[PDB]
């Protein structure tokens, strides 16, 4: 553990502190997750078992690279490639002008590729949110934080319900469905897509029911026509207020017809109808995609 | 049919070759033997039942065990310990509510301390270099089941049963990849129940002909005939329950005709 000079706290993760650090010997800049063991209760958290073991499989340029695991007596450190900052801080710093459209298109393309690789390697990320997306100076964005990820089966079976950060959580999880798969990650990306366009979180609720209503109020309250089976889901209530679906050019004004189309496909109530990461890359919204450099 | 079915399958075929224990590992183990491993795995079954764990966890455990023993010498008194930290790491990886460490201490009848299981957990991790997302006979079985005309549940449970027998006997089964054993278990179930054979769709999907599955069928057939005489019976007793449609009570076919 002694080749590293820690520079500062950079982040919190869902399961441990992250630092910027440098290799005294190679000069290499890195990020260090500290995962706290404290020894005699439960040992190494399932959280870390999953993250390390999935991340080792998931080598792709749109996924953070795990360089090393320092597996001490008292602590576990995951050593990652250092990336300049998160999409979150990038968005906050771009609130008044907004991120250039060609940059959004690029970030979305790149993210979709990262997600495609994940899903094709049987992994759900389950915590796609802007402070988990990492951006460098050369125009790249990478999925990070796999502490909440898992390997899914074909077919799936019931997974953990306490899943995905509220603002980004898909309706099928909100409404208490038995089964969810890859579509939960697409929904999250949809919200993120929208956030880059509007500079405001799309569905910023403060409780499960508040979240539900924020989705309903924008996309229309779901019914059997739009989502066969909604009305018989465990946490569906006939007493949910019935709001009309708002027009996309009001929801997400700066988008052209192609962006709206793609967004509407990512944000479909029916997980079975929701577009896949792989199919999305074929979307005509990406016919003219480039690699712009972020105005840091 | 799910969105990434073909893709995931191709990928598991790449991974099953990387997640391999060396075949003749038991030959270089000074103190433990195949029949001991057999006692161990059998026990792990008993444990999965008691704690209502997924069959996939059992399979992950066995894979960790075979990989760990492939590179560490283990004395008989420590064998259970390796299996216990395997099972515990399989649980943590694959289950929603893994049992707690105190529950793993408990079913060793207090042979080992909590302090130990946690140290063994650490070591097992160290030895497998944190590589736990291993393909199992089980993953391929489910994947194969989707190509079923139509969904016979008896065939399913029986294939699951046959694949689970494969876990107990390192000789011969370590010879085979999970996909191959899966293929074998599937055709053998299908036949036994309905007379039908390993279908055209899977031949296209896996590249596997009845002819390439033959050596494994030959062995798996044997195992299946000798199943009630076998020293370890935990699987037979498990697959007697209604949950599994009592498939372990069906009569194997006399010949496989191939
Ligand atoms: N939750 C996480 N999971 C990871 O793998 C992480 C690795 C990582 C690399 C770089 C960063 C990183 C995170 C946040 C910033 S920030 N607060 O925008 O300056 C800057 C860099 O995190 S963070």
């Amino acid at each position: 553990m002694e080749n590293f000079q820690k520079v500062e706290k950079i982040g919190e993760g869902t399961y441990g502190v992250v630092y910027k650090a440098r290799n005294k010997l190679t000069g290499e800049v890195v990020a260090l997750k500290k995962i706290r063991l404290d020894t005699e209760t439960e040992g190494v958290p399932s959280t870390a078992i999953r993250e390390i073991s999935l991340l080792k499989e998931l080598n792709h340029p749109n996924i953070v690279k795990l360089l090393d695991v320092i597996h001490t007596e008292n602590k576990l450190y995951l050593v990652f490639e250092f990336l300049h900052q998160d999409l979150k801080k990038f968005m906050d710093a771009s609130a008044l002008t907004g991120i250039p459209l060609p940059l959004i298109k690029s970030y979305l393309f790149q993210l979709l590729q990262g997600l495609a690789f994940c899903h094709s390697h049987r992994v759900l990320h389950r915590d796609l949110k802007p402070q988990n997306l990492l951006i460098n100076t050369e125009g790249a964005i990478k999925l990070a934080d796999f502490g909440l990820a898992r390997a899914f089966g074909v077919p799936v079976r019931t997974y953990t319900h306490e899943v995905v950060t509220l603002w980004y959580r898909a309706p099928e999880i909100l409404l208490g469905c038995k089964y969810y798969s890859t579509a939960v990650d697409i929904w999250s990306l949809g919200c993120i897509f929208a956030e880059m366009v509007t500079r405001r979180a799309l569905f910023p609720g403060d409780s499960e029911i508040d979240q539900l209503f924020r989705i309903f109020r924008t996309l229309g309250t779901p019914d059997e026509v739009v989502w066969p089976g909604v009305t018989s889901m465990p946490d569906y209530k006939p007493s949910f207020p019935k709001w009309a679906r708002q027009d996309f050019s009001k929801v997400v004004p700066p988008l052209d017809e192609d962006g709206r189309s793609l967004l509407s496909q990512m944000l479909h109530y029916d997980p079975n109808k929701r577009i896949s990461a792989k199919a999305a890359l074929a979307h005509p919204f990406f016919q003219d995609v480039t690699k712009p450099v972020p105005h840091l | 049919v799910p969105d990434y079915h073909e893709d995931i399958h191709t990928y598991l075929r790449e991974m099953e070759v990387k997640c391999k224990p060396k075949v003749g590992y038991m030959k270089k183990q000074p103190d433990i033997t195949n029949s001991m491993r057999a006692i161990l795995v059998d026990w792990l079954v008993e444990v999965g039942e008691e704690y209502k764990l997924q069959n996939e966890t059992l399979h992950l455990a066995v894979n960790y065990i075979d990989r760990f023993l492939s590179s560490m010498s283990v004395l008989r008194g420590k064998l259970q310990l390796v299996g216990t930290a395997a099972m515990l790491l399989a649980s943590k990886f694959e289950e929603i509510y893994p049992p707690e460490v105190a529950e793993f201490v408990y079913i060793t009848d207090d042979t080992y301390t909590k302090k130990q299981v946690l140290r063994m957990e650490h070591l097992v991790l160290k030895v497998l270099t944190f590589d736990l997302a291993a393909p199992t006979v089980n993953q391929f079985l489910t994947q194969y089941f989707l190509h079923q005309q139509p969904a016979n549940c008896k065939v399913e449970s029986l294939a699951m049963f046959l694949g689970e027998l494969s876990l107990i006997d390192a000789d011969p089964y370590l010879k085979y990849l999970p996909s191959v054993i899966a293929g074998a278990a599937f055709h053998l179930a299908l036949y036994t129940v309905t007379g039908q054979s390993w279908p055209e769709s899977l031949i296209r999907k896996t590249g596997y002909t009845l002819e390439s599955l033959k050596p494994c069928l030959m062995d798996l057939h044997q195992t299946y005939l000798k199943a009630p005489q076998h020293a370890q019976q935990s699987i037979r007793e498990k697959y007697k329950n209604s949950k599994y449609h009592g498939v372990s009570l069906l009569n194997p076919p006399e010949t496989l005709n191939l």
